[PDB]
């Protein structure tokens, strides 16, 4: 099959500014028809891929004209000439000329913004949780900006890397932040055996980590 | 215009066979276009599994080529994809789309996990908190398979929320979601989490009660 | 649509 490789793999921009992606297949897209096969499709967070481009820079239907392809061969270029929030997403490029048609590997293209610090929650074991006998141990890193942060759970001031669940939302276009969900799972009894349990968060908006923090013995 | 609209069970066993259906509304596959299944695999890989055009000929990825059959009912102008022999790695997001015959329009896609896991009814907690700002929280845990849905008063609440992704740990599924809102918002207006898990016909509504 | 190779 056809090899169609991406890059960059990830692409920060600020709105109003240009973005591109290069695309390069393992073999020559031209066709013995005279035509290259060379398409672009966007995938934005929650919902369906999209096409955008099709015979290396035909607009499909609905797509402004800020969005340009180009290229030959084996060699080809998606132009964002002003990026707009809803831009965010994955991008792929794929070809049509050679049996079977072959995806290359996505380029994330995200909104760069001014920074903002996390707004942190930690959360004690739900009350039906505890007794229903388990514990788990939650905290929401909430609207930040950029991507980059450090978080640590501490059970009694030691740090805990095990059972540690960590997800990230998509991009908001709608703030162009992130959110970070952790979870420290641990049994009823366990939870019960210690007494502080601290998120900290280290992010480049503060000097200092930003910590919220629970004892037991007071809830 | 075309609306496409894939279906089909979200589970099936190693070795048995995958069955999905896309409904097709607004334009009779049999007029004109190829009308293809594509798969997006976790990491977020698209292959290209095969067609059937409007008359009725199929194409298929070599890859798949030996493993793989498209049909259709025209009366119910519907098309099928079947994949057989099915292994663990076949778990992906399958996507029905049409074209000329390149796709140029794509389904919502229909989640397919292949496992020989059981299928597990989700535990639903509360989470409340302990700024000017308040964030409540739901934890949906011990479920399998994908996918849930997770909707805040019913889905009227919408603004401020962030449902996080579900991570497989120990052949279960955890997810979370947040909900933030100004401090003066929560608890004197109520604020319920509403789970579904289609997969165990489950469905729960737990309210965020304050702590003691 | 507009036709393609395959069409």
């Amino acid at each position: 099959d056809v090899v169609m490789t991406q890059t960059p793999l990830s692409l920060s921009v600020t709105i109003g500014q240009p973005a591109s992606i290069s695309c390069k297949s393992s073999q020559s897209l031209l066709d013995s028809d005279g035509k290259t096969y060379l398409n672009w499709l966007l995938q934005r967070p929650g919902q369906s891929p999209k096409r955008l481009i099709y015979l290396v820079s035909k607009l499909a239907s609905g797509v402004p004209d800020r969005f340009t392809g180009s290229g030959s061969g084996t060699d080809f270029t998606l132009k964002i000439s002003r990026v707009e929030a809803e831009d965010l997403g994955v991008y792929y490029c794929w070809q049509g000329t050679h049996f079977p048609w072959t995806f290359g590997g996505y380029t994330k293209l995200e909104i760069k913004r001014a920074d903002a610090a996390p707004t942190v929650s930690i959360f004690p074991p739900s009350s039906e949780q505890l007794t229903s006998g388990g514990a788990s141990v939650v905290c929401f890193l909430n609207n930040f900006y950029p991507k980059d942060i450090n978080v640590k759970w501490k059970i009694d001031g030691s740090e805990r890397q095990n059972g540690v669940l960590n997800s990230w939302t998509d991009q908001d276009s709608k703030d162009s932040t992130y959110s970070m969900s952790s979870t420290l799972t641990l049994t009823k009894d366990e939870y019960e055996r210690h007494n502080s349990y601290t998120c900290e968060a280290t992010h480049k908006t503060s000097t200092s980590p930003i910590v919220k923090s629970f004892n037991r013995n007071e809830c | 215009d075309v609306q496409l609209q894939e279906s089909g069970p979200g589970l099936v066993k190693p070795s048995q066979s995958l069955s999905l259906t896309c409904t097709v509304t607004g334009y009779s596959i049999t007029s004109d276009y190829a009308w293809s299944w594509i798969r997006q695999f976790p990491g977020n890989k698209l292959e290209w599994m095969g067609y059937i055009n409007y008359s009725g000929y199929t194409s298929y990825n070599p890859s798949l080529k030996s493993r793989i059959s498209i049909t259709r009912d025209t009366s119910e102008n519907q098309f099928f994809l079947q994949l057989h022999s099915v292994t663990p790695e076949d778990t992906a997001t399958y996507f029905c789309a049409y074209g000329n015959y390149l796709p140029a329009y794509w389904g919502q896609g229909t989640l397919v996990t292949v496992s020989a896991a059981k299928t597990t009814a989700p535990s639903v907690y509360p989470l409340a908190p302990v700024g000017s700002s308040v964030t409540l929280g739901c934890l949906v845990k011990g479920y399998f398979p994908e996918p849930v849905t997770l909707t805040w008063n019913s889905g009227s609440l919408s603004s401020g929320v962030h449902t996080f992704p579900a991570v497989l740990q120990s052949d279960l599924y955890t997810l979370s979601s947040s909900v933030t809102v100004t401090s003066s918002t929560w608890p004197s207006q109520s604020i319920t989490c509403n789970v579904a898990h289609p997969a165990s016909s489950t469905k729960v509504d737990k309210k965020i009660e304050p702590r003691g | 649509l507009e036709l393609d190779k395959w069409a």
